[PDB]
């Protein structure tokens, strides 16, 4: 028998009125979305796996017979097991909701499963979910084009964001450059979407810098007072500041995102991930993968888990969709891989918490911590042999002479279990005032299992 | 889209209290302060105070401390302002305005017109104004909105689709009732061949009336 | 309390020219590198719209002809080139300390070419006559300058009583003014006369613009 390749062509039997298309492609993976009037044509393939090609149409093609709203067609070498499955699953996705925002929630949760546990099933499912979300939007938008014009930015930016994260989990450098091409950049931008738009189109950061700085500053002031902040607007502000912040902006930003990523906030991000990845997850409450990534995966708290992939995904997500590729690593290159938590200093230095003490460096071993889960605090400045422990001291003055002594200091709480609970930057005299009083974090409320440190732009003291 | 929804009108007697509402959507309700702003007819803007919907923290303008109480309902995404011992000095448009993180007011409600008065609500009479019998390249049609109380009314032409060539005249108060009018100018080929309808909403009486302009 | 003083109270400019609006604060509104200064535009029947935040930053979707500058106590809003839709009132505002306050407002008006009013007269609607009332409506539309006089005549006699006038703010597209004049009579008074006239006198013509109808002969 002569060795030959067997190639089949399948032609969709109606012409498609094409509205949008996008493709991301490298040797490892391919992902294409084609949108037409009442048409989705989607092709996804991972190297060494069978391609998946799916069509969703509002119309049913004439079938030869013996004498929901949409129709799903699957092209490929699926045996009955995967063929019956794929057809039923893809139809269940498209008919789940006529609301494009609920479809987008499901697309975010499916992309989250793919970043956390990369593999062919989660990659193909998340590619399908993104395509169906864009299709349901396109179908609603088709009807009233003037009313839909403000909602285009959210879908377009998420298509760029989700495709980038999915293509990297598949081993490719880039997601879609654009889906709804030329359309989104022409639409007026609402104030609530300014930071998202600056990220989506890679706009000159200069007119949005004060806005980004104020977003970060205010998010932090709220966090420390126990108030919720806009974590999505925070994500886009951080993205702008790490790409084109003035001197010391990137450093000030990462101190604040670290401070906002409390141990409690980190556990909330892990609980939210679990709830989003649940097979019984419902989209009555909207979900964005930015709700898990911001503040924690854009912070210098590295430790929490079965979701270390989140940090790397968020650092990738931070690059605009219009030197080190990682803007977090770019802002503070001195921070090592073994750092549980870092607090950036002036002069290319940072405080660094680790389990094991550094070699040839000044370090403090922290008192009152379990021997199996220890805490070493070191300063990483670009050889010391001495065994250091932090000096026990009380807080003087307590006088308010319009001079801030504890300004630029970090108040740190740690447990006997060896977890850094809180990391409070004292940025104002107002905060310094609350530190002496009896906000919430620095006044006493918790028992004799929690210790506290004052970290200076020099050395370390144990309070009280 | 960020939306702040305020009822158009409140009619309240002198000496009574009022509660005005601002329903927020399209953003995380507990992540932003809500301001209230007072504007009296043909006068400037006065900032009343702000409330944080997350924990009910308030800041008040000291001029309003005895007059005003801000509250929130998280479950309905609603901010309220309550005013006590109402006088005619309190009659004004009351705006809610979201505080941006830059500390300016980035989104605004349409405003509630508060009328402090012992007079009753009166729905308007809406009259179509068609041209005289006997004709150039363009046609002016009108809509007369007579004898309503309190302010405001909202007038549209063809449910808002006919917006150019429109003049809507401010209301005039005559013997305790308001009268407003509107004109619309179209080409002679457009009317009466295509339908022109005046729509008038009076929020205080919850009335919405349509009058088609028919030739005399 | 911080008092904000705007100057001028009113500005009239031709299309294409530079509008400069000043805001002076009684105390500094600048702290730690930021000025807590904001500018808003307001058109009648609409809420104010934020133009400029933190003294110098253009809000999203605001045209580049708008700019703000200043620090401490002295602040400026610039509009260059001015366009028709810029006819509005402009307010400065501070968020430096309690109470937050606004400036007194600056009304910007556009200077343009003279334009004769278009005059239209409307007899009472048949619906109104059924109710016992009779309003006669006269529109004087799209004129410039705003100075105008209107006269009603009933069977060639001037009528002053029962006349109510209303004026639009300057038009956002063509910078003209409009006026409604409404003569309110009883159905009985209305039916006692034949000839109804609205006369507009405006500087664009030596002769008034006269619109009339006869109650009888349609
Ligand atoms: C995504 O896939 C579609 C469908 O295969 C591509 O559009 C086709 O491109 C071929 C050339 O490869 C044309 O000759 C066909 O006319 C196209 N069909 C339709 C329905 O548009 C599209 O090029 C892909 N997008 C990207 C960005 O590569
Ligand atoms: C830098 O290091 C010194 C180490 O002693 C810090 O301690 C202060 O030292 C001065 C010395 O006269 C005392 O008056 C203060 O009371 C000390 N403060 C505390 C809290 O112990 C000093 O704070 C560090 N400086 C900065 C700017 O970080
Ligand atoms: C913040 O304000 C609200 C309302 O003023 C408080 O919650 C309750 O309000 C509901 C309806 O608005 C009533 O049914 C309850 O009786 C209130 N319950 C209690 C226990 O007060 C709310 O508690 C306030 N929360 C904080 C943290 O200040």
């Amino acid at each position: 028998g002569v060795r030959r390749t067997y190639t089949t062509a399948a032609v969709w039997p109606a012409e498609v009125a094409v509205l949008a298309d996008a493709e991301a492609r490298c040797p490892a993976a391919v992902f294409n979305v084609t949108l037409g009037e009442a048409f989705l044509g989607l092709r996804v393939a991972l190297r060494s796996f069978l391609p998946l090609e799916v069509i969703i149409s509002a119309e049913r093609m004439r079938m030869i017979a013996p004498p929901g709203r949409f129709h799903v067609y699957t092209l490929g070498f699926l045996s009955d097991g995967a063929m019956h499955q794929t057809m039923r699953d893809v139809a269940a996705y498209v008919h789940e909701s006529d609301d494009y925002l609920a479809q987008l929630s499901a697309a975010h949760a499916a992309a989250l499963a793919a970043v956390v546990q990369p593999g062919p099933y989660y990659f193909y499912r998340a590619a399908v979910r993104l395509g169906v979300a864009a299709f349901v939007f396109s179908e609603a938008a088709r009807r009233d084009r003037r009313a839909s014009a403000p909602a285009l930015l959210r879908v377009e930016s998420d298509a760029r964001l989700l495709s980038r994260l999915l293509m990297r989990a598949a081993g490719c450098p880039a997601g879609f450059a654009g889906l709804f091409d030329g359309r989104a950049e022409r639409v007026p931008v609402a104030p609530a979407d300014q930071l998202r738009a600056a990220w989506t189109f890679g706009e000159d950061p200069a007119p949005r810098l004060d806005l980004a700085r104020a977003t970060v500053a205010e998010a932090y002031r709220r966090s420390v007072r126990g108030k919720p902040f806009d974590q999505q607007a925070l994500f886009f502000a951080v993205a702008l500041l790490l790409r084109a912040g003035g001197p010391g902006d990137a450093r000030e930003t990462l101190l604040r995102t670290t401070a906002m990523c409390t141990a409690e906030r980190a556990a909330a991000a892990a609980e939210l991930t679990r709830a989003a990845l649940s097979p019984t997850a419902a989209w009555n409450e909207p979900f964005s993968l930015l709700d898990v990534l911001s503040p924690c995966a854009v912070s210098l708290r590295r430790d929490l888990a079965t979701l270390a992939n989140l940090g790397a995904a968020a650092r990738l997500a931070l690059a605009p969709a219009g030197e080190e590729e990682d803007p977090v690593a770019r802002a503070a290159p001195e921070i090592p891989a073994e750092a549980l938590l870092a607090l950036p200093l002036r002069g290319g230095a940072s405080f660094v918490f680790t389990r094991r003490r550094p070699d040839c460096g000044p370090a403090y071993t922290l008192g009152g911590v379990d021997i199996a889960n220890p805490l070493v605090l070191a300063i990483v400045s670009n050889c010391d042999y001495t065994d250091r422990m932090p000096e026990s001291q009380h807080l003087p003055a307590t006088d308010n002479p319009s001079v801030c002594v504890y300004c630029d200091c970090v108040f740190v709480r740690y447990s006997s279990a060896g977890t850094i609970l809180e990391t409070v930057l004292i940025e104002s005299k107002d905060m310094e005032e609350q530190l002496m009083a009896g906000p919430s974090f620095n006044p006493t409320l918790h028992g004799g299992d929690v210790k506290a440190l004052m970290l200076f732009p020099n050395g370390t003291v144990v309070d009280l | 889209q960020v939306q702040l929804q305020q009822p158009g009108a409140e009619l309240v007697k002198p000496g009574a209290s009022v509660k005005m509402s601002c329903k927020a959507s399209g953003y995380s309700f507990t992540s932003y302060w809500m301001n209230w702003v007072k504007q009296r007819p043909g006068r400037g803007l006065e900032w009343i105070g702000r409330i944080d919907p997350s924990d009910n923290e308030t800041h008040y303008n000291q001029d309003f401390k005895d007059k005003v109480t801000l509250t929130v309902d998280k479950s309905s995404s609603t901010v309220y302002i309550q005013l006590s011992s109402l006088t005619s000095e309190d009659s004004a448009v009351y705006y809610c305005g979201r505080l941006g993180y830059v500390y300016g007011f980035d989104y605004w409600g349409q405003g509630t017109t508060l009328t402090v008065s012992s007079a009753k609500t009166t729905a308007p009479s809406v009259y179509p104004l068609a041209p005289v019998c006997g004709t150039g390249s363009s046609v002016t049609l009108g809509c007369l909105v007579k004898g309503y109380f309190p302010e405001p009314v909202t007038l549209t032409w063809n449910s808002g689709s006919l917006s150019s060539g429109v003049h809507t005249f401010p209301a005039v108060l005559q013997s305790d009732l308001y009268t407003l009018s509107s004109s619309v100018t179209v080409t002679s080929s457009t009317w009466p061949s295509q339908s022109i309808t005046c729509n008038v909403a009076h929020p205080a009486s919850s009335t919405k009336v349509d009058k088609k302009i028919e030739p005399r | 309390d911080i008092v904000l003083t705007q100057s001028p109270a009113s500005l009239a400019l031709s299309l294409g020219q530079r509008a400069t609006i000043s805001c002076r604060a009684s105390k500094s509104v600048s702290t730690s590198g930021y000025s807590y200064m904001y500018w808003y535009q307001q058109k009648p029947g609409q809420p104010p719209k934020l133009l400029i935040y933190l003294a110098s930053n253009l809000e999203s979707g605001v045209p580049a002809r708008f700019s703000g500058s200043g620090s401490g106590t002295d602040f400026t809003l610039n509009i260059h080139p001015v366009e028709e839709e810029d006819a509005a009132t402009y307010y400065c505002q501070h968020s430096r300390e309690l109470p937050w306050t606004f400036g007194g407002g600056t009304k910007l008006e556009i200077n343009r070419a003279d334009a004769a009013p278009t005059v239209s007269i409307f007899p009472p609607s048949s619906e109104q006559l059924t109710s016992g009332g009779a309003s006669v409506v006269c529109f004087l539309n799209n004129f410039y300058p705003k100075d105008i006089n209107v006269k009603w005549k009933i069977d060639g006699s001037e009528r002053q009583n029962g006349v109510l006038n209303s004026w639009t703010d300057q038009d956002s597209k063509d910078s003209t003014y409009s006026m409604s004049s409404t003569l309110t009579l009883t159905k009985d008074e209305y039916e006692r006369h034949n000839s109804y006239t609205c006369e507009a006198t405006h500087k664009t013509s030596t002769s008034p613009i006269v619109k009339s109808f006869n109650r009888n002969e349609c």
